């Protein structure tokens, strides 16, 4: 955890050699947590320099390593959610020394895009489109003999749109082979308010899907087993994580609401 | 200036800086003229309501130049003891109420929370500026605020060593915050320790030091502060001002013009000081020690004829208990003159360095009850209470000016550890008997024989008591001792009356009331018992008497309670 | 060394020095080899009594050659704290009383006057050494005496304020005196803060400074030592020591070495409430712990390691760490200080000053509450309720087990104000703790049994000895939780019904909660007799915590006899 966003680019010896998911998979399991800290660092610093949405992506530094580490991206196909917490996955997938670019003109762009990127499986913005998208890319894989995994990851603001609901209830009956991760911190932009997030399995499995959680979202060694088992089922799969809003940066774990995003630092 | 002016100053400048924001938008070539206005606003509005004085106009241009470079009340400034901060009060949207300062339902004596979004923190003791400049520092880090951290300490509150506590720790933690020295030389009295003489003279302890500079020169201090507001990590700044700057009399009698008055009967304290002497005069062994309060303890003539046995150990209330506990392993008869609100600062030391060896240490409790103008910072509300529960002490509670000095004669002779608490001011100015005899420990004095109920008096409310029991037929007695108890009394009056009422000016929780009523429930003793004394709140500074009142501690007010209860 | 021996060693030499007078006739070049022969008996017999450890053995070499050179009993040596003087004791006629150390009856656990004149000064706390010797120094020379007066102080010891006033005083009056900083880079953890980083400073405060000298070359030791002891005015000599010299195990773990049990249930409270504050931690951001270098004791550890940029050591400094939480609750961030009842003494200013007076939001985790065991009265924490509950805006609590301090140190956070909850050393009765973090009640007492003719308050800790007797004399009991705000409502409608009120607290009777509610019965006229049961008005000898208590009457079989003695 700390006070102050790096003014200059932090050594991450390791992160440098995890510029693609191939190579961050060839790193040993005992090396996931010293990436993460240096995730975090480069993060803090590239997003200090530009601008840009910050909270959200400090709180899926682990959740998005272990999902590269777990899965065959970019033949598995993965969908984050808004994409306003995928500075992470760019950072991961050949756009770490691109970063600089951010929401600059010509740059990269402020979420994930299909255009941009052969690991953005769909360009997102709006919210609550994850499933829906995870769901067709997992009937058409299946249609067409190809075994490849679909991995939606939500948030619990996401998460309560109807179009969500119609996503998870369509899933069910078709007995798709896909993964839907919650990642659930209590926030939107504000306080998440509404009847969904007071109850945040029960009402998840009446729906037809297998729940597993909660589960501890900045926990790398039990998110890598967590995911290797599910990985390895099949049918409707719903893993509840648990993570907080700008983990890592005390003055955004005490003001996740003004640390949604930020300002380009001026010196 | 030689006068205090009597009339309301004229004031432009001043008139258009009543917030610093305002302040902030004067040019600097305004502010030496703003020096001049402000420190006339000052001596008028001081002698118009009396209160502290001289260290004030030592700050008037710190003040001017913090708020002028600092970004408050968003950058945090914290005062030590706040006695100097009336200039502060002034720019900082308080200076037409300046008029109701130390008055009932005006402003405070020191800075407030409550008072003020100015005002950080809430002071009045000394040498806390440090420690709390540092965890608003701390706070404001992990918060990712910009906000500055800024603690303005005299050299007289640095001799506390809960200040070198919070110097060390920031210097640990890597503080970004400001501590600025104001060194005048002097405490109330003169400074005393080894730390003033190295001051005189010109840090290694994690701090970076600058200075020292003129306090007095805005110029100077202007750009000085600008250059420190941005340097990172702990920054200590040396500023050097005169006590009483611009007064021609305070500048040469800065002890009487620390505090000044607006506009019969020996004070106990003075009964106090004159027993001193008497006692020294008849015993070698005798040694009297006060933590920088030589002027208000009264120690003054003891001092001056014997300076071998008077020891002054600056504003260290903790070193002051421990030295004459050491003072009595070889046999001499120390004497702490401390106040009630300062001896909880040295609360463990006198538990656990005289109490629980028994020691054999006279504590001379002054400003016992409630204390007027400071208000509740400087209350002795508590020592009846957090005194009676430590095993081994005697605890007596005076009710006039002979009593104190007998008292004090009992507990010196006592072999062991003792307190005589008694209150600010002056008595009901009875004979004192000039001879130095002790009184039978453990003894209350029947001051009056009536029927049906009975007042129990610990301390000076003895004389209002008398004139509630000249209309009712009371019996009132003189208490004399919290602990040991008179329990051969009490037994005896809760058989012949039936109502006991417990008068003390202490808290009601823990206090010398408790005392009796634990007394009855151990024998089974049933006899109804009132308790009056100071409630359970911080009573708001006004006149003593006003205080009291509100408390019901005049003889209306022990009146109405006993009539109701009976 | 390797191993602690078992049986007495052969020590023909500290057995010719079992006092100072008879040390001095040894000559020098003996003095090694009592060195070695004075650590293999400390190491026996500590491994016999258990007791501190690896402090004792850092000044094994020094303690030789203060009483060597110094004309001690008529010289003053003063030690600081006390736990590194079992040496000092060895050297001074109590070696073969040493079988008896921290035992009922027997040698105390640290320096005590009425135990033996070579004791000057009763130390436990901390910091005490400097004031004492210079107030010796001075009655010594305005008695015409030609005395020495010394103070072993040691680096963790020298953070304290009280020490800084005591340097500057010193020099004021320009005493004759020595100071010996024992400088082993440690406290019980590691040493942190400003001053543990410098180690003129005291040279700039009026004192001649001499060294660092190697604390353990005897030679070099004697030879200053002697030069120093006839020079005048304050004298300040850096020593350097390591902590568990001579044994390589504590030399290699300091920490564990602190103190040891004598050689061959449920958690313990501060595990409980070090548990409490990782959870709480994890949930707000914004609490912050403070210990007064007590990690390991108040038990700050997993948090210390989990959150370590809200976490912090203000070393020995209790005043600092109480006014430093109230500038966090100016800021909005919610301190936790973690202090023991008996060190919280020092801070008492603070806490009435700095957070009552303002209604800070602060909360205060009060170890060692009552009785402490072998350490003494010197740590006992018998005061807290009657010092605090007097103070205006303070909630005093009382947890009676493991579940009810988790639950009222939550309901003490959540207040939005100054908040105490007060519990003893070692473990409880062992109750199921839940997991939640829910507060309780403010103010309201639980019934936990319902009898007849007599009702048990009980404040704390004694309710399982209380049930135990309640259901011997079929009787009420009820567990009171706070002392401030009192349950007046529960407390009047059992004065009304039952024909007897015992109260019991593990807190001196005077001013204690159980004469809160002599207060209230007495404003309301509810005459009911009452039975307060709690510590006496004396310092209560050390001993095992089970024989302090039956002592004081605070077991099933002093509270039963009690009951049936007033009925
Ligand atoms: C910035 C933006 O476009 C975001 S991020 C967000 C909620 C994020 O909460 P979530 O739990 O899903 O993720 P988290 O940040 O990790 O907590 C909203 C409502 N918006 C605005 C918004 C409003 N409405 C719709 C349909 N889409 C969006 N993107
Ligand atoms: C009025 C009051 O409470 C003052 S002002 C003062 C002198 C402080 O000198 P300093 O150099 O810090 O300030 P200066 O006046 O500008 O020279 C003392 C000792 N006191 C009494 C006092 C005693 N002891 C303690 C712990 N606190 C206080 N405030
Ligand atoms: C057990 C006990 O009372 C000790 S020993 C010790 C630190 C000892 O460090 P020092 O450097 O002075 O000596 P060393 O062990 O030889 O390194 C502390 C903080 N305590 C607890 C403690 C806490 N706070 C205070 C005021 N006094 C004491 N005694
Ligand atoms: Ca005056
Ligand atoms: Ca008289
Ligand atoms: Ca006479
Ligand atoms: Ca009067
Ligand atoms: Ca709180
Ligand atoms: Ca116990
Ligand atoms: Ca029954
Ligand atoms: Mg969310
Ligand atoms: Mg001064
Ligand atoms: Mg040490
Ligand atoms: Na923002
Ligand atoms: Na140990």
């Amino acid at each position: 955890t700390l006070h102050e966003i790096p003014r200059e680019r932090p050594a991450t010896p390791l992160l440098d050699r995890a510029s693609s998911p191939a190579e961050l998979r060839r790193l040993g399991e005992a090396d996931l947590e010293t990436l993460a800290d240096e995730l975090r660092q480069y993060l803090l610093y590239t997003v200090g320099q530009t601008g840009g949405h910050f909270g959200a992506g400090l709180g899926v530094v682990e959740l998005t390593i272990a999902l590269h580490y777990v899965f065959d991206t970019p033949d598995d196909r993965l969908v984050w959610d808004v994409g306003h917490q995928a500075y992470p996955h760019k950072i991961l997938t050949e756009r770490r020394e691109l970063m600089g670019t951010l929401r600059q003109k010509n740059g990269l762009a402020a979420f994930p895009r299909r255009a941009e990127s052969e690991y953005d499986t769909f360009g997102v913005g709006h919210s609550s489109t994850s499933i829906s998208a995870a769901l067709g890319m997992a009937i058409a894989a299946r249609l067409q003999g190809k075994e490849r995994k679909s991995v939606a990851v939500i948030g619990d603001g996401a998460l309560t749109a109807g179009m969500a609901f119609e996503a998870l209830n369509h899933a069910s009956e078709v007995d798709a082979d896909m993964l839907v991760i919650l990642n659930d911190n209590d926030m939107s932009i504000s306080h998440n308010v509404g009847g969904l997030s007071n109850y945040l399995g029960t009402l998840f499995e009446e729906l037809g899907w297998n729940y597993i959680g909660p589960i501890d979202g900045h926990d790398l060694p039990t998110l890598v087993a967590t995911l290797r088992n599910m990985r390895d089922m099949k049918g409707p799969q719903f893993l509840h994580v648990v993570t907080k809003k700008g983990k890592g940066f005390a003055p955004a774990e005490l003001d996740p609401i003004g640390y949604h995003a930020i300002t380009k630092l001026e010196a | 200036l030689h006068e205090i002016p009597r009339e309301r100053p004229a004031t432009p400048l001043l008139d258009r800086a009543s917030s610093p924001a305002e302040l902030r938008r004067l040019g600097e070539a305004d502010l030496e003229t703003l020096a001049d206005e402000l420190r006339q606003y000052l001596l008028y509005t001081v002698g118009q309501t009396g209160g502290h004085f001289g260290a004030g106009l030592g700050v008037v241009e710190l003040t001017i130049a913090l708020h002028y470079v600092f970004d408050t009340p968003d950058d945090r400034l914290v005062w030590d003891v706040g006695h100097q901060a009336y200039p502060h009060k002034i720019l900082t949207e308080r200076r037409e109420l300046m008029g109701t300062l130390r008055q009932k339902n005006g402003l405070a004596a020191f800075p407030r929370r409550a008072e003020s979004e100015y005002d950080t923190f809430g002071v009045g003791h000394s040498s806390t500026s440090i420690s709390a400049a540092l965890g608003m520092a701390i706070a404001a880090r992990l918060q990712g605020k910009e906000r500055k951290s800024v603690a303005v300490i005299g050299d007289g509150a640095l001799t506390a060593g809960m200040a070198f506590e919070a110097l060390n720790h920031a210097s640990e933690v890597d503080a970004d915050m400001l501590v600025i020295l104001n060194d005048n030389d002097m405490s109330i009295s003169h400074n005393v320790g080894g730390l003033s003489n190295y001051l005189a003279k010109i840090e290694e302890l994690g701090w970076n030091y600058i200075g020292p500079i003129d306090g007095h020169d805005l110029p100077t201090l202007v750009a000085t502060l600008r250059n420190m507001r941005d340097m990172k990590g702990p920054q200590f700044l040396h500023v050097v001002t005169k006590k009483g700057k611009g007064f021609a009399p305070a500048e040469l009698d800065p002890i009487g013009y620390h505090a000044i008055t607006k506009l019969g009967g020996p004070k106990y304290s003075s009964v106090f000081g004159q027993w001193l002497c008497d006692m020294a005069a008849q015993d070698a062994r005798l040694l009297g020690i006060t933590p920088a309060m030589k002027e208000g303890s009264d120690l003054v003539a003891f001092s001056e004829r014997y300076p071998e046995r008077y020891f002054d150990v600056a504003i260290a209330e903790q070193h002051a208990v421990t030295l004459a506990a050491g003072m009595a392993c070889e046999g001499m008869k120390p004497v702490v003159a401390i106040y009630s609100t300062f001896l909880q600062r040295a609360y463990d030391q006198l538990i656990h360095d005289v109490a629980v060896q028994h020691l054999d240490v006279l504590f001379a409790i002054d400003r016992a009850g409630l204390v007027g103008e400071d208000g509740p910072t400087h209350a002795g509300s508590f020592d009846i209470s957090y005194l009676r529960c430590i095993p081994g002490m005697l605890v007596m509670t005076p009710s006039d000016e002979d009593e104190l000095r007998k008292l004090l004669t009992t507990g010196y002779l006592f072999d062991g550890p003792a307190a005589v608490r008694y209150p600010r001011g002056s008595g009901p100015n009875h004979p004192i008997d000039p001879d130095l005899q002790p009184v039978e420990i453990g003894k209350g004095v029947v001051r009056r024989r009536g029927g049906r109920v009975a007042l129990l008096v610990f301390g000076v409310q003895l004389a209002e008591a008398m004139k509630v029991a000249e209309s009712l037929d009371a019996t009132v007695v003189d208490m004399r001792f919290v602990k040991p108890l008179d329990e051969a009394l009490v037994r005896e009056l809760a058989g012949s009356h039936e109502l006991l009422v417990t008068i003390e000016e202490n808290a009601v929780m823990g206090g010398a009331g408790s005392a009796v009523g634990e007394f009855l429930a151990s024998e089974g003793l049933e006899v109804p018992l009132l308790q009056l004394g100071l409630p359970d709140y911080y009573v708001e500074h006004a006149k003593p008497s006003e205080m009291l009142a509100e408390c019901g501690l005049d003889a209306a007010g022990i009146e109405k309670a006993v009539r109701q209860r009976l």
